[PDB]
């Protein structure tokens, strides 16, 4: 945490805040960059695009058996027939927790994550700390920092997304669910299940 | 290159940073940073394997704790400066002016909805990188291959911890933009892709969760065949 | 462990700083650092090994920008706390004080000429690192070997770009200290020690200099035979 | 270079003296340190401990064969000839520049510099900038940083001291110094030709 050399959260929000306001004034004289494409853009991933759509995915895979099977087969294609895809989701690949499997995601190199599905990621998971040590332990790592103990003898599978190909996680169905609405199962569908950090949500 | 940002397997960075909630967006300048990726894209200052190549060249301690969509300003810049569509004494220029007149306003501009359709069609239509090429893929299912140790200096998506490694091909997915080309300039030269499995002994040696397996995906140049 | 101090093949650190000259110590604050070590070390705070193990732990950022002297301040405090000669507190409180009265004097002392005699015997004498063991050498000059894929956490001299790599011994130099058990404060454990010679194709991949090898010291539990 | 997150190099300086003068009065109080412990480590390393030793050695070396051999064979024995040696020197290795072969010393993963023959480091050997570069590219390196062309056709042998091995490099005896004193050789080795990163001064 502690850098002797590192100015104040202050100081550092004051300097980029400048620096960024200049560049947008050179790229505004340019024709290129104006204030309603930046509202545009915000107003997407602020409001629109988010792990909604994702558990809207999910649900319809726990719901329906020949939709899971088009999802695992081709994930593009399958979140195409709910509206669902577009930028930084163009190949999506879901791969499905078993009681013999735990899959999660990572992108060591960069923060490449599916956004049609989950919208813009959140810090952490673009952030070193998280980037540095799933690869490496990932079994530590879901215990110490997510409180999900996953039993030795289990499987975890780590996707490191090092191309354009987006890795979704489809949690396994909590039990006590049975006949729930897709509404209702939604609830227990979290952005965190969908990169594999923790399983959905128990009743 | 072998830059910092490659951290895969890198010990010491600290405990994860993960507030209990956040926004989207903690600052409107980070709104800015985040819409000027397509206008920047759409003026052609860069392409996506470019903007990536552009936030690896960057101090390594700036990288490490900057906040993220300042990574973002400094692609913008790169590439700014390397096209020649930003003149850095301008910029600094313009720096202190909005140091000392942080309220000042932005240049008078006309709206332009093509810039709009752009945003959406991009949103809702995306960027596809697949692309179809002349030549099958080499390698199939099952096939186990070994990745390759060249270390260019330039960009490419070869993490340190999986170079020299044996795995086993999962997936053939077509092909796509090859990094190695795009992101120095060079063109998209598509090449086949694979998902590749390297065990967590493979990687982290003996001591290594046996019960771990990595999935990294693998460009056709950066692998060979072991055993079909 | 695999921290950001294992610099060897990273690109992107940026250009050598080498002033034309430059002072042996650039600040009394140095000096004192530099004399705090045979003190540290005669109080029973640290080995060698254990010295370097605390440097390795640093914020990475911190260790890249940070003054050199600054690292042994960092590890001094480290080994401080682990064995309870350092107070966290006090060493906070006396911190403030000094930033509010940097004239402010020191505690008063003896003047102790074992310390003297200390450091006279440590200049001139050295601490040597090598010991007798009761093995003789698994491997010798001309034996081809591969270097370990295991990534310790605790302290090892196992730099990422030697790792699974082949080479050559070129000396055996009798045994030494072993910074597996010594930095980890597991003992001195002497090892046999090798020099082994790494082509720079073997490094770097089969773009490197053909015309380049490295030479890296190897203690004997990170080789094992390809050919005698 | 640009970090737009770092202090003022006054700023750093000033927190550091704070901290340190602080943990001296700390290890001050613990009757471990004293101002004369710090004086005299200072004396040695500032005025008695430096590479004008090492140039006694190269000299000997290159005016006296047997004890160029003695040097090469066992590199802390024969420097005890000449009363050199001591604290991180105690396993000296010494390696001949010749018309086939280049070397230069690093260390990659720390500070590790033969001090009884060349004083404490220039602060560039212990920057990680020299670490990462020279042993992935010296040839570039020495040409780039230092002015010094060493033929393609030419080997480096580039030394990592990850051991308490000392590795230190005897440089070519330059041209036109035929019969040349001990002392008037000596004005031609520099701390730099004994690392490997320039020759030895030509004449």
């Amino acid at each position: 945490t502690e850098n002797i050399l590192r100015k104040s959260d202050e100081e550092i929000q004051k300097e980029i805040t400048a620096r960024v306001k200049a560049l947008e004034s050179m790229l505004i004289e340019q024709g290129i960059l104006t204030t309603s494409m930046i509202d545009r853009m915000a107003e997407i991933y602020e409001n629109e695009v988010g792990p909604h759509l994702g558990a809207k995915v999910v649900v319809k895979a726990w719901t329906d058996p020949e939709f899971k099977k088009r999802l695992l087969a081709d994930g593009t294609e399958a979140c195409k027939e709910l509206g669902i895809g577009g930028l930084q989701g163009e190949d999506m690949m879901w791969v499905e927790n078993t009681d013999e499997v735990h899959h999660v995601v990572v992108c060591t190199l960069c923060s490449c994550y599916p956004w049609p599905v989950l919208g813009l990621p959140p810090n952490w998971f673009k952030e070193p700390q998280y980037r540095s040590r799933v690869v490496r332990e990932p079994r530590q790592l879901l215990k110490e920092e997510f409180g999900f103990e996953v039993p030795p003898s289990k499987e975890i599978k780590v996707w490191d997304a090092s191309s354009e190909m987006r890795f979704v996680v489809l949690p396994q169905r909590p039990a006590g669910t049975d006949g729930w609405s897709e509404e209702e199962l939604a609830t227990l569908v979290t952005r965190e299940s969908m990169i594999g950090v923790e399983p959905a949500k128990a009743v | 290159m072998n830059g910092v940002y490659d951290v895969g397997g890198t010990d010491g960075l600290g405990p994860i940073n993960r507030p209990a909630d956040e926004p989207v967006f903690r600052a409107e300048w980070e709104k800015v940073a985040f819409a000027m990726f397509p206008a920047t894209f759409r003026a052609g200052f860069m392409g996506l394997d470019e903007f990536r190549f552009g936030i690896e060249q960057m101090n390594p301690a700036e990288y490490l704790e900057s906040p993220y969509y300042w990574h973002w300003i400094r692609t913008y810049i790169h590439h700014g400066v390397r096209t020649g569509k930003i003149d850095l004494e301008e910029l600094e220029r313009r720096t202190q002016y909005y140091r000392e007149n942080p309220d000042a306003p932005l240049p008078e501009h006309e709206q332009k909805p093509e810039l709009i359709e752009f945003v959406n069609q991009a949103v809702y239509g995306g960027l596809p990188a697949s692309r179809e090429v002349d030549r099958p893929p080499k390698f199939k299912e099952g096939d186990v291959v070994r990745f390759s140790t060249a270390s260019p200096k330039g960009h490419a998506r070869r993490a340190r911890y999986v170079r020299g490694k044996t795995g086993t091909v999962v997936k053939h997915h077509g092909a796509y933009i090859y990094p190695d080309t795009a992101g120095n300039g060079l063109g998209e030269c598509p090449e086949h892709l694979y998902t590749v499995r390297f065990t967590a002994q493979e990687l982290w040696g003996p001591e290594g969760d046996p019960n771990s397996s990595v999935y990294y995906d693998c460009w056709e140049p950066y692998i060979e065949l072991v055993d079909t």
